[PDB]
């Protein structure tokens, strides 16, 4: 009951909004984290939104991302501006008991 | 140092359990504090709230995650860099001393003690805030004060030989008729605010004591004269001037103290953080004096008959003005019950000495950390008679913080049922009724505290200020800095941790004459002093 979308293919500079949006539970993402995995390297924290709807953001990313909820806190968004090469990756959005399969990013150059 | 990734990954493993995005979140954000060479202080800090959120985010998440102890365990080490972050990265502090006086003419006293630091401080530059519109708050204060006491003492007049007819009743009496008095002279301010905005306070002022009270407007006239140019001559600095501050978000809060509650002190509290917020520097009260030269008295010690640092110090002092007469009309009353020989030692010493910084202690250069206000101690509490801020600092704002949420539970509380237009009793009664509703586990040392507001300046101990704008707002700062939270209302704190923001000692004398003289409060021994001399007056012995 997730359903992901939002992803593609940009060039440097260009904007994409993520989107993850669940239905079947009673705040999916009060609390949510947004990661990111390059292939060949490790998982990479990108941001997180705290129950408070505190919003904290990596440095590599700050001035650039933008993370949001809806007010039921069952859709959270990931906008990210002034793209970069270094953003290309699979990104994963996760709640408490629900997280993303992964959407690809792809940033051209 | 604060553990790095790697260090954080020993501490928090678990065996077969694979690595959450919410730990991955917390290792890569502690990671990147350790890349932040380039950042200020303030960046570091919030780098380190921001992994403090983090781990709670973690904690919540798997409550019975193997993590978790050691996760706490990591959120203490946090706090250890906080202090580290304060103790280690120091900028220099701005060279002003600031000073407030308020309310009404500046003392020939305070003049005094002001050109001790100025003699001994030629590098610093000094300011005396003071405000061009309320130099008559001090009159009004007093005229209704006396006209309170008079028509006490006039309604319990056959009571007041009565054996049983107290101080205590007495000021319990006076209290309700002098709020009669302030709540008159507060509607008719805001009226005349309403009517005719230009108006400044003193025109409302003379206005209010030649209608109510028939003074002399032209001798009013002539004292505001004779006060502006006075403190304009001792380095005056006009509050109507500071736009940073007339223009914040505490300036009402202020004027509330100033032109309401005729709590100079209370509104020098507030002044006095947006001084070091927007401006920056050394504060003091009026009443404090530079630091004695450590090595001026060094070889003479202390007899058994003395024992307090306190006393020994002020003995010092007079010792000082004993002899180089700096400050006319300095008691020597603790200094001449000391043994010949001893006061022998001291004019000795000091007719050795003939320059004033080899008697008081240059503060030359002082540091600071950014994230901090450096408070006095006394009595092993914290008092704000002397502080120490570089501008914009974090504490600072913490500061304005604890001022405007403290102020609003208060108004929020009180004002209305002000409103009713009730008595003081009534009032009183009602307003105790509403702290009783709105206490909960987290306010109640600060509702436990506040229900005096109304009597501060005349009532004996009538102690509100330190809770509302005093020292607790210090403690309130130094905890929101600690636990990464703001407008903490429970000031709870390890007196280990407050050591931490100590006013440098050697640089100031607190045990002055003028600091045993209390502008804003009394004592019910000065209580039981005043009564007895009010009957006495009234009686005209
Ligand atoms: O009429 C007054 C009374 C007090 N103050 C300010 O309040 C401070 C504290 O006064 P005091 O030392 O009497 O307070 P205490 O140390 O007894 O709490 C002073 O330094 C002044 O800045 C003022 O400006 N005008
Ligand atoms: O907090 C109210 C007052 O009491 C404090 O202990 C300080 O001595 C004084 O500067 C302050 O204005
Ligand atoms: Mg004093
Ligand atoms: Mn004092």
């Amino acid at each position: 009951q997730l359903v992901e979308s939002g992803g593609g293919l940009v060039q440097t500079g260009g904007s994409l909004r993520l989107s993850c949006a669940s239905s079947g539970s009673i705040a999916g993402f009060e609390t949510v984290t947004w990661s990111r995995q390059a292939p060949g390297k490790s998982l990479q924290w990108v941001a997180s939104m705290t129950k408070t709807n505190n919003e904290i953001y990596s440095d590599s990313v700050k001035g650039r991302f933008i993370i949001s909820r809806d007010n039921a806190k069952n859709t959270v968004y990931l906008q990210m501006n002034s793209l970069k090469p270094e953003d290309t990756g699979v990104y994963f959005c996760k709640g408490p008991e629900l997280r993303g399969q992964g959407i690809q990013v792809t940033v051209s150059s | 140092s604060l553990v790095n990734r790697k260090q954080l990954e020993k501490m928090a493993n678990v065996r077969f359990r694979v690595q959450e995005d919410e730990y991955v979140a917390i290792l890569d954000a502690l990671e990147e504090y350790h890349n932040m060479s380039e950042n200020t202080v303030v960046e570091k800090y919030l780098k380190l709230k921001d992994i403090n959120s983090l781990t709670d985010t973690y904690i919540d998440t798997y409550k019975k995650s193997g993590r978790n102890k050691a996760l706490k365990k990591f959120k203490e080490y946090l706090v250890i860099e906080i202090l580290e972050l304060k103790n280690s990265n120091l900028t220099p502090v701005e060279k002003n001393l600031h000073f407030i006086w308020i309310g009404g003419q500046i003392n020939d006293t305070a003049i005094n003690y002001i050109n001790q630091w100025k003699d001994v401080n030629s590098d610093y530059n000094v300011n005396v805030f003071y405000d061009s519109n309320a130099f008559l708050i001090n009159t009004l204060k007093k005229t209704i004060i006396e006209s309170a006491s008079n028509d006490t003492l006039e309604s319990f007049r056959e009571n007041l030989n009565d054996p049983e007819f107290n101080h205590t009743a007495f000021f319990r009496k006076r209290m309700q008729i002098i709020y009669d008095k302030q709540q008159n002279f507060i509607n008719y301010y805001k009226a005349q605010k309403e009517e005719n905005p230009d108006l400044i306070i003193d025109d409302i002022v003379k206005t209010y004591l030649s209608n109510e009270y028939s003074k002399d407007i032209d001798e009013l006239n002539a004292y505001i004269e004779e006060s502006l140019n006075k403190v304009t001559e001792n380095s005056g600095n006009d509050v109507r001037n500071f736009e940073e501050f007339k223009t914040g978000e505490v300036f009402n809060l202020y004027e509330q103290e100033l032109v309401e509650r005729w709590n100079l002190a209370g509104a020098s509290d507030i002044l006095r953080v947006a001084i070091l917020k927007n401006i920056g520097g050394v504060y003091l009260d009026v009443d404090m004096l530079p630091g004695i030269h450590p090595d001026l008295f060094k070889d003479i010690n202390k007899p058994d008959s003395v024992k307090t640092a306190v006393d020994w110090e002020e003995m010092q002092l007079e010792a000082i003005m004993k002899h180089k007469e700096y400050i006319p009309e300095y008691t020597s009353k603790h200094f001449d019950t000391l043994d010949e020989e001893v006061q022998s030692s001291f004019e000795s010493v000091l007719a050795s000495k003939s320059d004033k910084s080899e008697i008081f202690l240059p503060l030359g250069d002082i540091e600071v950390s950014p994230l901090e206000v450096k408070i006095a101690f006394a009595k092993g509490s914290i008092i704000n008679q002397a502080l120490i801020s570089a501008k914009d600092s974090y504490c600072s704002d913490l500061l304005i913080k604890q001022i405007q949420n403290r102020y609003k539970i208060l108004n929020d509380t009180l004002g209305p049922i002000i409103s009713q237009g009730n008595d003081f009793n009534t009032t009183m009664n009602n307003f105790g009724e509403s702290l009783g509703a709105i206490a909960n586990e987290e306010n109640i040392s600060f509702i436990a505290k506040i229900g005096s507001y109304l009597r501060v300046g005349f009532y004996p101990e009538a102690n509100t200020t330190i809770t509302l704008s005093g020292p607790t707002i210090y403690a309130g700062a130094y905890k929101d800095l600690l636990t990464f939270k703001e407008m903490s209302i429970d000031t709870s704190i390890l007196s280990s941790e407050l050591r931490n923001f100590e006013f440098p000692k050697v640089n100031i004398s607190q045990a002055t004459e003028q600091e045993k003289n209390s502008l804003w409060q009394f004592n019910e021994e000065r209580a039981k002093i005043q009564f007895e001399e009010y009957k006495k007056n009234y009686f005209e012995g």
